[PDB]
RNA sequence: UGGCCGUUUUCGUUGU
């Protein structure tokens, strides 16, 4: 459903029409795992087998394609590929079957499975582990450094959960040297640093009043007031929205002579996207960009007026765990993208002899069959010509020379840190690991301290939906944003959910 | 354990890179020590 | 695809048969005759892609010798040599035959 | 001893020389001229 | 006279432009069908003409009389590389991104298609027509040892000895001349109806084995 | 000669070419092509980006590792073996 | 210190690129740009923020 | 026979053994040179002399 | 001459290397050989 | 041709299960066509030369492309002995 | 009847 349309035009001119092939996407099929010999015959087929064979227990797909022709003048269910399938999943044949079966199957009943096959080899998927998504941490930089603190974020869309964009806010200026404690922000798709008061200014809130209310909160703490005084110094020359935006899409890496024509929407269209996507991306919403903006630069002066400890860069709870599911959920995007670029470009080439494709010799389902497989089968978790530069080790032959070891092989954990630079912030202990990772298993070398294992009683979230959160937070009194503002609401409680600010309320204990 | 497996490597490192800088200097007939040059380095090894 | 000897207008076959030439079914009589003189006429071979859409003025055009020729894609160069029936009927008609293969 | 006999007479390096190649001592020393980019003749053996 | 012929300042101006490599015709048939299609509209393209030469592959020239003519010529394309990369042509240099640029019989020839490809030869009769030119080659046939091919299993070359497919495996139609399975067979030399794409008659560098047998 | 450049058989009668041979190859058709430019339409601007082609071929045949300007691959995408590189590094011919 | 950037940006005019020299004169506030074949020139007040970027789209702006 | 082995072998300061063991056990090879240029491209035939 | 045995019957047969791999009686597609017919010895240590 | 022997296999090229195989063994015998008589190469897959043991199951199954597709699975036991390893 | 030929490159896991 990412992308539920493929469109083309044809404005034919030789009588002018314009000709729109409209393909939309819609139900997927999924299947139980099946032989096809080369003689024809098909059997339903069973992981032994696979072994036996150095077949590969997958499930093909059908997608349900749907062709549509739209001419002004002014599908079926469709084969995509062979997903493998994780044994005793919902999905696979031995999840029915029972005990009495499985001896009949020569598959032992101890076995819990819980990993794939490929040509014979069970291969298994090491859980990864990455940053905590929508989250603000604050980092000192080394001392040879015009930056003194970097307030990084790394935004991802909630539905998906996939990276969108990465900001920093760079609190810039040394003691004494630099002279003024200036603050440039960070965008995407920019070559160049923007003050804070300039981007205040381009989203709506141009004047100063507003925009040091939005920012502080602590009227008394004069030293953030003198603190941010100087971008206040230099963000005079900008004065409304619009030459704001222009010096934003002045420097917008796009190409040169995009004139205010058109480089104003560009500047409207980077911030309105590509800018903290997992709050909003509709107009008429900056108020929460702004708020946020605000809570960002509050939290990165507080952390440079030393009222409060940076984060810790190795606490878990800001550390979250990739399974199986998410790492194919964006291997299969990845997957997908190429195939719908693949049946673009077939429309591109034969439609235009307007001969009716078979929506069969077009789709490739080899593409994703053989990614997948070949992904799995050495585990460069990325695109054959792109081995290089290609996150390697994830899939892994099990081990399998005696059941503990399986066990252990099987909810083991990996830190994407590499081995560049020893460190050991990285490697060591720490305290919020009580009771979610072993304090007593690592391997030994390069590897030591990295590798992990989940507690006893380890449990990885799978995700809930927010809306009746929010919901039940709506029905309970929760007052928008909008009634915000530091003098009111200095004691009410700011709320926030999946790390964005949604709301403001006064008597939390209760909620 | 992270201090052991740190420092082997460091210390193997410093080992290579010290036996590659002295690994000519000898002792030779006269009592002076020279590299392969012929510089001269001292003139009574360890001065006794 | 197959380009005109004369004028170099390439189109698919298809055209050539259903409409002839753009320009030369007049005098080459391409429509309305078998296929080996279509294919003489037209034959697969041909190289130089040129598209031209305004020739009126085109200096290209005029070089090509398809100023009056419809714009279009025209063969700079072609490969083998007409029989001798259409170069004599050609000449017959007033029309001096230059091949363009050079 | 592993060598078969050979009359050249035996000694051991003592200086080695640097410096680049004059082109004419290249046309000096090379024994044939490289122009074709195929390998193999014709896949019948015997490369080009 | 085509001296007479030769570009001027007043002439459109052309530049070069670097697009997507092998998909040039692409780009060309979309510059030609965007002329066609905005020829007299409110915002016409200012082009005269696009062409491309075979031995420029992945450069395409469109003849236009402003720069930001030949951007919106190539634009809407994405058989392009991005890149405005377009350079200038000399007056002299005009014609010359324009210019077009050996066969006789008994001349020594070599083949390049199917199963005989890499095997030198004498063009024998070309076709009125002008595709297909026959060719004398000494015969590759295996005489029946295995019947019940590529160009890497073959076994080696040998003329036609009537004698030898007689008594292994014939239609004798004149002296020497043998119909064997649609071959034509003179004097012991292969003779077949080669298509004038799979032959080779320049730039040929006899061999060894040739110059023993030729 | 080869000796420097032995094939590897990838599987007994599979014989695949060492990259080094495929480096002095397209180094010689690079040759060959730049050679084949003077006697036809020769615009400049080809001249220019084909002796770039050439000088690059006989760089990368040299050195891979050239720093600022992406390396050269094989159908495989894996960065070519330059004699720098046989030579450098733990497994260079010296501490190799 | 004036300096004398020969940026790659095209002139609108002369129908050339890099024929375009955006300099910098901060100190009175001024914008001056020099070309190569035309020879055009254009001014306009600049302030800290101000970059040849920003001389080069305010120039497309004032001739069109 | 690694680095740190033939360090080794040095500081044992025996020579001979270090020489054939980088020798004879391993890629023993015999070599033709000019005098004049140097090099080793002196076109020999052994048996032909 | 080369005796075989089924992996999903267990009924014995044979094949002369140009039959297809299959069972003859159920059609199945695995197979083992059967153990040879030279003596077997084991010191039992 | 090998060094080692062959006659361990079977009239049609496999080892029978329940034969003892020693090193530098032939367990595998395979062919392949020389592109052009004495036109065939080989292409057997020799025991490990550091193992032995007895045969014990052999298993003739077609891969997933319809090709013949064997696979031998020998046995022998380890008695402990000096040089093992052991933990507590 | 001597004579006699078994890949590389990656990545991984481990071992001291
Ligand atoms: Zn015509
Ligand atoms: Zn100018
Ligand atoms: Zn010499
Ligand atoms: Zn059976």
């Amino acid at each position: 459903w990412e992308e539920p349309r493929l469109i083309l035009d044809q404005p034919a001119q030789h009588d002018n029409i314009n000709k729109r092939y409209e393909i939309r996407f819609g139900k997927i099929y999924l299947s139980r795992p099946t032989m096809t010999e080369a003689d024809g015959t098909t059997h339903a087929m069973f992981p032994q087998e696979a072994r036996l064979r150095n077949l590969t227990y997958s499930s093909p797909v059908y997608l349900d394609m749907e062709k549509s022709m739209f001419t002004s003048i002014d599908g079926n269910k469709v084969h995509i590929g062979k997903v493998p399938i994780m044994l005793r999943s919902k999905f696979c044949s031995l999840r029915t079957l029972d005990e009495v079966d499985l001896y009949k199957m020569k598959e032992c009943p101890y076995d819990m499975g819980g990993y794939f096959v490929i040509n014979g080899s069970e291969k298994v998927l090491i859980a990864q582990e990455r940053s905590a998504a929508n989250i603000v941490q604050v980092f000192k930089k080394a001392a040879p450094s015009p930056i003194s603190h970097v307030a990084e974020i790394r935004s991802a869309l909630e539905k998906g959960s996939r990276l969108i964009s990465t900001m920093q806010i760079k609190l810039y200026g040394r003691e004494d040297k630099g002279t003024g404690r200036t603050i440039k922000a960070t965008l995407p798709y920019v070559k160049q640093d923007i003050p804070i008061v300039i981007v205040f200014r381009a989203l709506g809130v141009v004047p100063d009043g507003e925009i040091l209310q939005h920012i502080c909160y602590d009227e008394n703490d004069w030293q953030m007031l003198e603190m941010l005084k100087p971008c206040i110094e230099e963000g005079f020359v900008i004065q409304d929205k619009e030459v704001a935006l222009d010096f934003i899409g002045r420097r917008g890496s796009a190409a040169l002579g995009i004139r205010r024509e058109k480089r104003i929407q560009y500047a409207k269209d980077i911030l309105q996207k590509e800018l903290l996507p997992h709050i909003t991306q509709e107009e008429g919403f900056e108020t929460r960009k702004t708020f946020f903006l605000g809570y960002m630069v509050n939290r990165l002066l507080l952390c440079a007026l030393e009222r409060k400890d940076q984060d810790d860069r190795d606490h878990f709870g800001k550390k979250r765990l990739d399974l199986a599911g998410p790492l194919l959920a964006n291997l299969f995007r990845i997957l997908f993208r190429k195939l719908t670029r693949e049946i673009y470009r077939y429309m591109q080439r034969c439609i235009e002899t307007d001969r009716d494709f078979n929506l069969n010799l077009a789709v490739k389902s080899t593409t994703i069959t053989s990614g997948l497989k070949y992904s799995l089968a050495t585990g460069n978790w990325g695109e054959q010509k792109k081995a290089m530069s290609s996150r390697a080790g994830v899939s892994q032959v099990l081990n399998r020379y005696t059941y503990s070891s399986t066990l252990s092989h099987l909810r083991r954990t990996n830190t994407p840190i590499g081995r560049d630079g020893k460190l050991a912030k990285p490697r060591q202990l720490h305290n919020t690991h009580w009771g979610l990772v072993c304090p007593a298993e690592t391997p030994e070398g390069q590897a030591c301290g990295l590798v992990k294992n989940l507690s006893l009683l380890s449990g990885i979230s799978i995700g809930s939906p927010s809306e009746p959160i929010i919901n039940f937070l709506e029905e309970w009194g929760m007052e928008p944003l909008e009634d915000y503002d530091p003098a009111q609401h200095t004691k009410s409680t700011r709320i926030f959910v999946n790390g964005v600010w949604t709301g403001i309320h006064r008597d939390p204990s209760m909620l | 354990l992270i201090d052991t497996a740190v420092k082997t490597a460091e210390t193997g490192y410093i080992q290579r890179r010290l036996v590659k800088a002295l690994e000519d200097i000898m002792v030779h007939y006269d009592g002076t020590t020279r590299n392969s040059l012929g510089d001269i380095i001292q003139f009574l090894y360890g001065e006794d | 695809e197959r380009a005109c000897m004369l004028c170099g207008i390439v189109l698919p076959g298809r055209v050539f048969m259903q409409n002839g030439c753009p320009n030369c079914d007049s005098v080459l009589n391409l429509r309305d005759s078998d296929q080996a003189t279509v294919n003489e006429c037209t034959s697969s071979s041909f190289e130089g892609l040129v598209a031209v859409g305004d020739n009126e003025h085109s200096w290209v055009a005029k070089w090509l010798r398809v100023d009056r020729f419809q714009p279009g894609l025209y063969a700079v160069r072609v490969d083998g040599r007409l029989p001798s029936d259409i170069v004599a009927a050609l000449e017959q008609y007033g029309v001096y035959y230059r091949p363009r293969d050079g | 001893s592993q060598f078969p006999y050979s009359s050249a007479p035996l000694r051991s390096v003592k200086e080695v020389q640097f410096g680049l190649l004059s082109p004419e001592e290249i046309r000096a020393i090379s024994v044939v001229k490289i122009e074709y980019p195929e390998i193999m003749d014709e896949s019948r053996q015997r490369p080009r | 006279p085509q001296r007479l012929l030769i570009p001027t300042v007043d002439d459109p101006g052309i530049w070069g432009v670097k697009v997507r490599l092998g998909k040039e015709k692409d780009v060309v048939r979309q510059i030609l069908k965007k002329k066609l299609a905005r020829e007299g509209t409110k915002n016409p393209l200012e082009i005269y003409s696009a062409f491309q030469r075979d031995s420029f592959k992945g450069h395409v020239y469109i003849e236009a009389r402003k720069a930001e003519a030949i951007n919106d010529a190539l634009k809407g394309n994405v058989n392009v590389f991005s890149n405005n990369s377009k350079f200038l042509v000399g007056i002299v240099e005009y014609k010359d991104l324009l210019r077009p640029v050996k066969l006789t019989r008994g001349s020594y020839v070599r083949v390049k298609n199917g199963k005989f490809k890499g095997d030198l030869a004498q063009v024998d009769e070309v076709l009125e027509n002008g595709l297909e030119a026959r060719l004398k080659l000494v015969p590759r046939l295996d005489y029946g040892k295995d019947l019940s091919y590529t160009s890497k299993f073959r076994p080696a070359q040998r003329l036609f000895s009537e004698a030898e497919a007689r008594v292994h495996e014939i239609r004798r139609d004149r002296d020497g001349f043998v119909t064997y399975g649609g071959e034509e067979y003179y004097e012991g030399f292969l003779y077949k109806t080669f298509r004038l794409q799979n032959l080779i008659v320049n730039s040929i560098n006899p061999t060894l084995n040739e110059l023993s047998l030729f | 000669p080869p000796q420097v450049r032995p094939s590897i058989a990838m599987d007994e009668t599979t014989q695949g070419q060492d990259d080094l041979t495929h480096k002095l190859s397209d180094i010689l058709k690079a040759n060959i092509n730049v050679q084949k430019l003077e006697m036809d339409g020769s615009p400049q601007h080809i001249i220019n980006e084909v002796e770039q082609l050439l000088q690059f071929h006989v760089a990368t045949y040299m050195d891979n590792d050239i720093a600022g300007q992406p390396q050269a691959l094989q159908k495989s995408g894996r960065p070519v073996k330059a004699i720098r590189a046989r030579l450098k590094g733990k497994e260079g011919r010296l501490r190799g | 210190i004036k300096q004398k950037l020969e940026t790659q940006f095209t002139c609108l005019f002369c129908n050339h690129d890099n024929s375009v020299v955006c300099t910098l004169d901060k100190k009175n506030s001024i914008g001056l740009l020099e070309c190569k074949k035309c020879n055009l020139s254009f001014q306009a007040p600049i302030n800290s923020l101000s970059q040849p970027i920003d001389i080069y789209s305010d120039w497309i702006d004032a001739c069109e | 026979f690694g680095e740190m082995e033939r360090d080794c072998m040095i500081a044992h300061g025996a020579a001979g053994f270090l020489k054939e063991r980088l020798m004879e056990a391993s890629d023993a090879f015999r070599v033709h040179v000019c005098g004049i240029c140097g090099l080793m491209s002196v076109i020999a035939n052994l048996k032909k002399n | 001459g080369v005796k075989y045995t089924c992996g999903a019957c267990a009924h014995n047969f044979s094949l002369n290397k140009s039959d297809p791999v299959r069972c003859k009686e159920c059609g199945h597609r695995v197979i083992y050989k059967a153990r040879t017919k030279r003596m077997i010895q084991f010191d039992a240590r | 041709l090998k060094h080692g022997t062959y006659e361990k296999l079977d009239e049609d090229g496999l080892i029978a299960p329940g034969v003892r195989v020693s090193g530098d063994d032939i367990i595998i015998g395979k062919t392949t066509p020389i592109p052009p008589y004495h036109t065939k190469r080989d292409a057997s897959t020799p025991l490990r030369s550091t193992e032995n043991g007895i045969v014990d199951q052999v298993l003739l199954t077609t891969n997933q492309e319809g090709l013949k597709f064997v696979k031998v699975r020998m046995r022998t036991t380890k008695v402990p002995q000096i040089g093992d390893k052991f933990a507590s």
